[PDB]
């Protein structure tokens, strides 16, 4: 048995079946379409059903060349890709064939891309100090060890060279397997990223998997599903610890409101589409850790136009328990890694679990810059001269801190000669006490801008 | 207080065979009159006696 | 059917194999049926 | 068929956008003045195609392909359609080679490599212009010489400008003297909606040909703002529904499919490569405005020009705070980033 | 007493598998005694009279009534006016 | 084999047990579905809000009726639903069942018990829907209903009966505060009868389970876990049970509420609320309103915020408390939501986050908070030690805006701003340390006196809880009078003078000078 | 006779009828609810002729349990209220019945709600002086015979002693009786005030009309009419000289646009029924003195982000006379009256 197709607008595609031959919801269908030069196979979904034997769908290929009557053919199953130990060292788009060797991974086990989300009764907090080498990461919001770590700001901030120089910080010290998804990004990032990766060893260790924005809007809704199938088909038989990166979150909500303007739901506040928080929370409650099973994910979230205001940023916020955000005022200003302090959080960073002097350094430090932050605009105005001399001694420390922040990265090697450094967490605490303290107000502006260690200022400040 | 959860959880780790232990002689005498009750079930689901 | 229902009922039968036994009636919304499949599953369903 | 054209009594031609179940709707492209009820419908049995030539060099056409200005006719060896694939990931290359020019601001803040998109924004009487067409006749000198790795072919697009500006354009061309080896495509404001939704796939397409046989093409973007609201009057004419901002839903999809052709290929399909300078015009520097947020994410790199700076006495008026370029310094010379280097922090600071 | 709370879940476990146990004998028997014993046909008759049994006994209901308002009022008054006009039809009329 | 012995005779008592009877119904049928509402006709009379019942179990509700069609909404799982599906009308309007076992667990919205522990018993079922106490069933407002919270208590009491609103800006701490306000009574519980008791439940909506699981190890760590309920309508269930869960919450607790037991629920928020209902209400195409909201939203928190108040003798007075929570965005308070309900209560709580950003920790302004109630809500003794400190602040502040660059000024005007920045440093306090009334009494007077205006205000907070120890540890008569009497006494007022001179003629800090 | 419900959506209600009997606009209709637990009797009011004899209502009670086909009568009139002497001895709302007890019933006079303003020729020319015992207010802010007066405070300023006084002082000095009309008035702040007003001594003399959040907008949209309304009688009945009380101008407002959406109306002027002034207008036009009697009345306003340029405060003040403040830095001076002479002024 086979239906037709009456209607075809869009991406959209409705189609007609006999009694008692309707498929469920969320089922593959298959369509040919010829011609002398564009011969493909359109790959369907079901979407939802229109009663009197119609069901309307979307469609995972461009509708170029279509022509009506048709036939259609059901398989009656779901989604599916191959997974296994084979998968890894390969390249793979949405619909799981190889794009390396076209025939490569034709006989692995299948599963279903729909799954459930694990039962409430198995849910454990987790905590633990997981150390980088950066140090506003370290002092200000310490990242936690199986749990939830993300991003934010506008386009042209620097997320994505942060997220290469995580990645390539963390795993050359790693055991366990890492995934990358890549939703939305140019393709010369994703060749740029191939080569470095096959550039060392570390390329045989893990999988990528990504669709770019050219494809319609159906590729780029169901990549992050697949990409989760075999990050959890990963933790739950092999019982191994697995680092997962997703590149941005934006990108799929924009693709189901484009298609929710179509499919014939009214539209909502800021043109966005209905029961976008349920499928947020939907997807985002699949990235957890069991009692026994540690996942760690690192995420990116881009803003339209730096508004925080604008209903999806918040909504996934909610989500989140170590957060750190970017500003474009810090990176007029000059500063690289462009974090602001003042915003961002840690849901670890109490004296209960940490040494009572982080948190006596944080808050100091953090008292310093609201401060500053606050004479702003009388500075500006009124000068320096008008204030008093604590006013003054707080904005001399706060120029000092503010430029000591800064430091250079490995990843900074393409666009400037500096090399890298790393730099441990006790040498950061003992030099933010003593520039806290006041002891190193007599160095010259230039002498606390990109400076990677103690040693290393002292040297700067010899050669001037 | 770790100490002592220590010794809890070598009682659980006792616990947990000694559940096993009572089912599997649970197991061997299960079906011991399993055939009655489906009887019993069986005549009253068609309404008269089997 | 004419005691329960004062109105003469008139009567079509449709052969159905998936019913173990029993009998079902239809005279609109209202609806009886007597099945052993249909009994089986509700006591199926219950049982804990 | 979808995107098949159609023919019509009076000699012009259409396209059939969706297929209703019983109606079939058509946008004309040509003049539409003399079409009636009762007329005859005929199909081709082909989709939307170009020709392409290697004749095109010097002369000026309109967006189907039928020259308007020049005398004669041309010589198309094959016509391709319109709507094709963009190249895979692993047809794909890195990107070492510079593309010099004139503007020593330029390349020494924001290096430009073949291979990679530049976007271009600004308010009304700033200067933007000249940056293409200079960047155009300085290509003369490497044309001089006959290799065929050291020879640039360029491709102008003009969308919604009054035609004594194009005249004066081509005249400032023909001045230069890159008459030679630059083509012009135009759509003036007089013409239809079709054109204007057009014209830019047409030179996409155009410019692709010779990409694949292996020669270095440069494209520039006049106005993109325009063709937006072409493609916003067209959808809200035939009825369909609207959303934020009058704008269509997937009007960001269609930006998309337009600029991720250029490219450089592998070296086994060739040294063939592309790049291009599109333009986004703006109101009072406002970025606010979501057409800006979403073409940026789609670009390697932007250039701020303010008015402010440019009544200040900064000529080439670019913003130096907000301008940054994604490749960095692997496109320029080795000899200019020993010399210079970490110039933009020293001038932010 | 955590502990002793974790016992009873253990006691809950055995109260897992018992209902697993009972399921599954409870369908399988079941199903292959009504399946099997009574699938004669000469059964099948006397499980109908059981049934007319229990419509004989049931309580009585009250059943009435079995597309826009002025249609059928219109459709009414036609159906009305053709039945007073029908009177002498013949057997070709 | 006992409790093998135990299985089987539950099982033959069930199984010997079963019983069925053959009745009619009507049945209707499916025609479409999707984007979690489906359209089932055939129906001839349904209820509005009846609870119908699917061939596969899933369960569901009927909103919006027609003339051929009746609108549904699916609960659970929602993708066994497709067309042929035949329904069946069962029962009446849904309802919860209530009872007394549910202490110390975690039930589904619904009513199930999604925790781990075993099946819970039931009592009574009652409807979700029904009409709040009347006008002429309600007396006034009088009990010193404390919260462990020094700001809070000092500026804006509360009491039984009164709702009070906290609105709070992102990471500023408004769960904390509800946090130790729901385990300071402990003391209470551990007390006889039950005239001091009060039976706490919390509600947590649009949360993620590993936040809750976190909230419940430290109230199990806490040890109230004794004497609370939860709720939990986590992201991942659908929009119904976010819906929902509030309804089942407030009937919870009012049945408690009803028979004479002092009870005080919580809301974790209601935004998520208001979204569900929007999106339900734009799916059921209903026309819409100012930014995409149903006219009715407002309608809703009426009758959901309005059920408790305080009973009057004739019923046995029992009392019921609301604590809802609400966030905004930006600082903004003219968003639709925030005034609707700012409007429709009664006594508000700040949380600015400048505040939280340096200096105090709790962080609540003070300028802003007002409470209706008032002193009608106060205990004599700290009413009496009160001393109008709101003025003193206010001008305190009022004056230190212009004094940061002013050296020369009134003796007067010094003193004054000495005194407001001493009470200011000694409002702050750290987070999950609870204060009984006592000491919390011992120290505003110590603030109110002077005693401390010698002490630098640097150091004062460690001195004074040093202090607060002695007093613990060698003195217990003051504290027993403050218990007994609720009023503070001169002769214990000249023996706390007495232990103050004396401790502080024995304690530094740094280059510190004992003085009269 | 005899009517069909249709289509049940919200508290909207779609009613069908015989072809002769049609209702006119703003009818009463009632209701019965089966259901044991929910037993209760519906009341709804026409506002719409949909045509083909559908009508559309507005129900002033919960829909819940109510089942299609139930038959719906015609009460003939339209919404009613109680008036004689026998009133202001208790409290009670919109539609009439006493709270404290049902024991009042049917043996007063029963008057529409609805009614005209007087015609153009039989108006006042000429203005009155109003005097009062108050020294500060006579002196700084004369109040207009028969004028709005609008009143800015909070609590803990000495507003409800003020109430009280003026309700003392007119009810002994010229005679006669004021009302009060809350709307939108939370309960427990209505017992309060009830229990007060029984201690003082002067509930004999006042009518208490309560409208509570609970219920739809119909009720919050009715009351003051109705209160109005018992004023109106009062005045042209017994040559008494009456006060009127209004809580909130804003919440009469909102049920206003709320009732104007949920018709699926077009919204207009920042999500405003398109329509207000008519509305403002018609409550406004029935204080104005008549006839050598006199209707003042006193508002509080409350105005929406501190923004005096609003659509609904700008319409409000259209029709006001006289502002007053009250503060609490001349609370903490200690004086009685707490007005500051400042920030007030009237038009006369
Ligand atoms: N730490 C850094 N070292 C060197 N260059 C940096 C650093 N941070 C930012 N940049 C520069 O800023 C720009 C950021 O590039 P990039 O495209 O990665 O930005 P992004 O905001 O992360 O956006 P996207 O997700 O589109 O990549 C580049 O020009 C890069 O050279
Ligand atoms: N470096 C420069 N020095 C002096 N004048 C300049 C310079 N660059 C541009 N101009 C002048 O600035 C004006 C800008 O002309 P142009 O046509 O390029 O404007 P535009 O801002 O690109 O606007 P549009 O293309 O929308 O008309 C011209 O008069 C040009 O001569
Ligand atoms: N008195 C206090 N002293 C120190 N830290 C505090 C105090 N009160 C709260 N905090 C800290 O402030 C943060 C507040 O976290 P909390 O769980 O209360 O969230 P919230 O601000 O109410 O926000 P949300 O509910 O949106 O997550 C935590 O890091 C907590 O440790
Ligand atoms: N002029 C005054 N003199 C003495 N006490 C006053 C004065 N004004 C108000 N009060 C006191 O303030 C309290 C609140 O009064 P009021 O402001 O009228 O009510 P509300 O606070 O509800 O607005 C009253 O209990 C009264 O005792
Ligand atoms: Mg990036
Ligand atoms: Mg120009
Ligand atoms: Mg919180």
């Amino acid at each position: 048995t086979a239906g037709r197709v009456v209607r075809i607008t869009g991406p959209v595609v409705d189609v007609e079946f006999p009694r008692g031959s309707v498929p469920e919801l969320f089922n593959a269908l298959h369509a040919e379409i010829t011609f002398g030069a564009l011969a493909k196979t359109l790959t369907l979904e079901v979407a939802q059903h229109l009663g009197d034997s119609l069901v309307r769908c979307i469609s995972m290929q461009p509708t170029d060349g279509l022509v009506r009557g048709v036939e259609v053919t059901d398989t009656g199953a779901s989604i599916s890709v191959p997974v296994g130990d084979g998968v890894k060292g390969h390249v793979f788009n949405a619909l799981g064939d190889c794009l390396d060797d076209p025939g490569y991974g034709k006989d692995f086990e299948h599963w279903s891309i729909h799954r459930k989300p694990p039962a409430f009764s198995d849910l454990e907090p987790r905590t633990e100090m997981l150390e980088t080498g950066l140090k506003v990461v370290d002092l200000l919001t310490p990242y936690v060890r199986g749990g939830k770590i993300a991003l934010f700001g506008g386009a042209g901030v620097g997320k994505t060279v942060l997220i290469q120089e995580m990645i390539n910080r963390i795993a050359r010290n790693f055991g366990g397997t890492s995934v990358f998804a890549g939703v939305g990004e140019r393709t010369r990032e994703g060749n740029d990223l191939w080569v470095e990766l096959a550039d060392a060893n570390v390329l045989k260790d893990t999988a990528l998997v990504f669709g770019q924005m050219d494809e319609p809007p159906g590729t780029r809704m169901r990549v992050a599903l697949s990409a989760l199938t075999m990050a959890e088909f990963f933790r739950d038989e092999q019982g191994q610890d697995v680092l997962l990166f997703i590149d941005n979150i934006f990108r799929f909500t924009q693709a189901g409101s484009e298609v929710s303007t179509l499919l014939g739901r009214m539209p909502s506040a800021v043109g966005y589409q209905p029961t976008l928080a349920d499928e947020m929370g939907e997807l985002q409650e699949r990235i957890t850790s069991t009692r026994g099973r540690s996942i760690t994910s690192m995420q990116a979230v881009y803003v339209p136009a730096d508004d925080y205001t604008d209903p999806a940023p918040a909504t996934t916020f909610a989500h989140l328990d170590a957060t750190t955000e970017l500003s474009r005022a810090v990176f007029s200003k000059g500063i690289f890694p462009a974090v602001d302090p003042l915003a961002s959080s840690s849901t670890i960073l109490d004296p209960a679990i940490v040494g009572d002097e982080h948190y006596r350094v944080a808050q100091e430090v953090i008292r310093i810059l609201q401060r500053y932050k606050d004479l702003q605009d009388i500075i500006a105005i009124l000068g320096i001269d008008e204030l008093s001399e604590e006013d003054k001694q707080l904005v001399n420390r706060a120029r000092r801190i503010e430029r000591f922040l800064s430091q250079n990265m490995m990843a900074a090697e393409q666009f400037t000669g500096q090399p890298g450094s790393t730099v441990p967490l006790k040498e950061t605490i003992e030099a933010f006490d003593k520039l806290t303290k006041g002891e190193f107000d007599h160095l010259p502006e230039q002498a606390f801008f990109l400076i990677g260690g103690l040693d290393d200022l002292a040297k700067k400040a010899e050669s001037l | 207080r770790a100490q002592a959860s220590g010794e809890v959880a070598q009682t659980l780790t006792q616990a947990d065979q000694q559940l096993s232990a009572q089912g599997d002689q649970v197991r061997s005498g299960l079906e011991s009159s399993v055939d009655g009750l489906s009887a019993k079930l069986a005549s009253r689901i068609l309404g008269v006696d089997v | 059917l004419s005691r329960i229902y004062g109105r003469p009922v008139s009567v079509q039968l449709h052969v159905d194999p998936e019913l173990l036994g029993g009998l079902s009636i239809t005279v609109g919304d209202e609806v009886i049926d007597g099945s052993i499949a249909s009994r089986l599953a509700a006591a199926q369903t219950g049982l804990p | 068929m979808t995107q098949e054209l159609l023919e019509f009594p009076g000699g012009v031609l259409g396209v059939a956008l969706n297929l209703d179940e019983h109606s079939v709707g058509a946008v004309i492209l040509g003049e539409f003045e003399k079409i009636e009820e009762g007329q005859q419908v005929k199909r081709t049995g082909e989709v939307l195609s170009v020709p392409v030539g290697d004749a095109f060099l010097g002369r000026v056409v309109n967006p189907l392909g039928q020259p308007i200005d020049g005398q004669g006719d041309i010589a198309a060896e094959t016509r391709r359609a319109l709507e094709l694939q963009a190249p895979s990931v692993v047809q794909r290359q890195s990107v070492s080679e510079p593309l010099q020019t004139g503007i020593k601001a330029i390349d020494a803040m924001t290096p430009i490599g073949r291979g990679q998109r530049q976007l271009i924004i600004g308010d009304r009487k700033t200067g933007k212009t000249a940056v293409c067409v200079d960047t155009i006749l300085n290509q003369r000198e490497a044309w001089l010489t006959g290799d065929p790795k050291q020879q640039v072919r360029c491709v102008y697009v003009a969308i919604g400008q009054k035609g004594t500006t194009i005249a004066s354009v081509k005249r400032a061309l023909e001045e230069g003297g890159a008459m030679e080896y630059t083509t012009i495509v135009a759509a003036p404001a007089s013409d239809a909606a079709g054109f204007k939704w057009l014209a830019p796939y047409t030179g996409s397409a155009i410019g692709q040909h010779w990409m694949y046989n292996g020669k270095h093409v440069l494209i520039v973007f006049d106005d993109l703002s325009k063709q937006a609201d072409a493609y916003r009057a067209i959808s809200l004419l035939l009825r369909r529904p609207p959303g934020r901002e009058a704008f269509p839903g997937d009007v960001f999809y269609l930006h998309s499919r337009l600029l991720e052709r250029c490219a450089k290929l592998s070296d086994e399909l060739g040294g063939g490569s592309m790049t291009g300078l599109p333009i986004i015009e703006t109101k009072a520097n406002d970025i606010s405005a979501f057409i800006p947020t979403n073409v940026i994410s789609i670009t390697d790199g932007q250039c701020f020009l303010e008015s402010d700076l440019f009544n200040q006495g900064v000529r080439p008026a670019i913003n130096v705070g907000v301008s940054v370029s994604r490749v960095g310094g692997a496109a320029q010379i080795k000899a200019m980033k020993e010399v210079a280097g970490s110039l933009r922090l020293d001038l932010s600071q | 007493a955590q502990g002793a709370q974790q016992i009873q879940l253990m006691r809950q476990q055995l109260i897992r598998q018992l209902r697993t146990g009972l399921g599954a004998e409870a369908v399988n028997k079941a199903a292959e005694i009504v399946r099997a014993h009574v699938a004669d046909p000469q059964a099948q008759s006397a499980t109908v009279d059981r049934f007319l049994s229990e419509l004989e006994q049931m309580a009585p209901s009250s059943v009435v009534i079995d597309l826009r308002a002025a249609s059928r009022q219109s459709l009414a008054a036609l159906v009305e006016k053709f039945d007073s006009v029908a009177g002498g039809l013949d057997a070709d009329g | 084999t006992i409790s093998a012995a135990d299985i089987e005779g539950a099982i033959e008592d069930y199984v010997s047990s079963f019983s069925a009877d053959t009745e009619r119904e009507e049945i209707g049928t499916v025609i479409d579905a999707g984007d979690g509402i489906a359209h089932v006709e055939g129906l001839p009379s349904v209820m509005t809000q009846e609870l119908l019942e699917f061939p596969g179990g899933v369960l569901g509700v009927a909103l919006n009726l027609d003339e051929h069609s009746v609108g549904a909404v699916i609960l659970g799982e929602f993708e066994k639903i497709e067309e042929g599906q035949q329904v069946k009308r069962t029962g009446e309007v849904l309802s919860v069942p209530v009872g007394d076992a549910f202490l110390g667990r975690v039930v589904n919205p619904l009513g199930q018990p999604i925790d781990g522990q075993g099946d819970i018993a039931a009592e009574t079922r009652r409807a979700l829907e029904l009409q709040a106490p009347s006008v002429v069933q309600r007396q006034s407002v009088s009990e010193p209903l404390q919260t462990g919270i020094k700001a809070i208590d000092a500026m804006t009491p509360i009491g039984r009966g009164q709702r009070q609103l906290i609105i709070g800006d992102r990471k500023t701490g408004k769960t904390a505060v509800c946090v130790d306000t729901i385990l300071n009574q402990r003391e209470a519980w551990l007390t006889g009868d039950p005239k001091q008791q009060v039976r706490c439940v919390y509600v947590a909506i649009g949360q993620k389970g590993t936040t809750i699981a976190s909230v419940k190890r430290a109230l199990e760590e806490g040890g109230a876990m004794e004497y609370t309920t939860i709720v939990a309508a986590p992201a991942s269930d659908a929009a119904g049970f976010k819906w929902l869960a509030p309804y089942t919450g407030s009937a919870i607790g009012q049945h408690w509420m009803y028979n004479g037991k002092h009870v005080l629920i919580v809301f974790d928020d209601l935004s998520k609320q208001a979204d569900a209902y929007r999106a339900i209400s734009l799916l059921l195409r209903r026309p819409p309103g100012r930014e995409a909201f149903p006219g009715d939203v407002f309608y809703l928190h009426s009758r959901l915020l309005e059920r408790c108040a305080k009973l009057s003798d004739e019923l046995g007075g029992g009392s019921m408390t609301g604590l809802p929570i609400i966030e905004t965005k930006a600082n903004d308070i003219s968003a639709f939501i925030p005034t609707n309900v700012i409007s429709i209560t009664d006594g508000q709580c700040f949380l600015e986050s400048d505040l939280f950003n340096q200096g105090v920790r709790p962080a609540i302004n003070v300028g802003v908070s007002v409470s209706r109630v008032g002193g009608a809500a106060q205990i004599k003794a700290m009413k009496e030690v009160a001393g109008s400190l709101r003025l003193d602040l206010s001008q305190y502040r009022e004056l230190e805006a212009f004094a940061a660059f002013a050296s020369d000024l009134d003796a007067a005007s010094k003193a004054q701003l000495d005194r407001g920045a001493r009470l200011v440093e000694l409002l702050k306090q750290p987070q999950y340390s609870p204060l009984a009334v006592e000491e919390q009494v011992v120290a505003i007077f110590l603030g109110t006196q002077g005693h401390l205006d010698s002490v630098p205000v640097e150091d004062v907070q460690r001195f004074e809880s040093e202090l607060l120890e002695h007093v613990k540890a060698s003195h217990s008569d003051i504290f027993d009078g403050i218990r007994e009497t609720k009023k503070l006494s001169e002769e214990a007022e000249e023996k706390l003078v007495s232990v103050i001179n004396e401790f502080k003629k024995g304690f530094q800090a740094s280059d510190g000078s004992s003085v009269v």
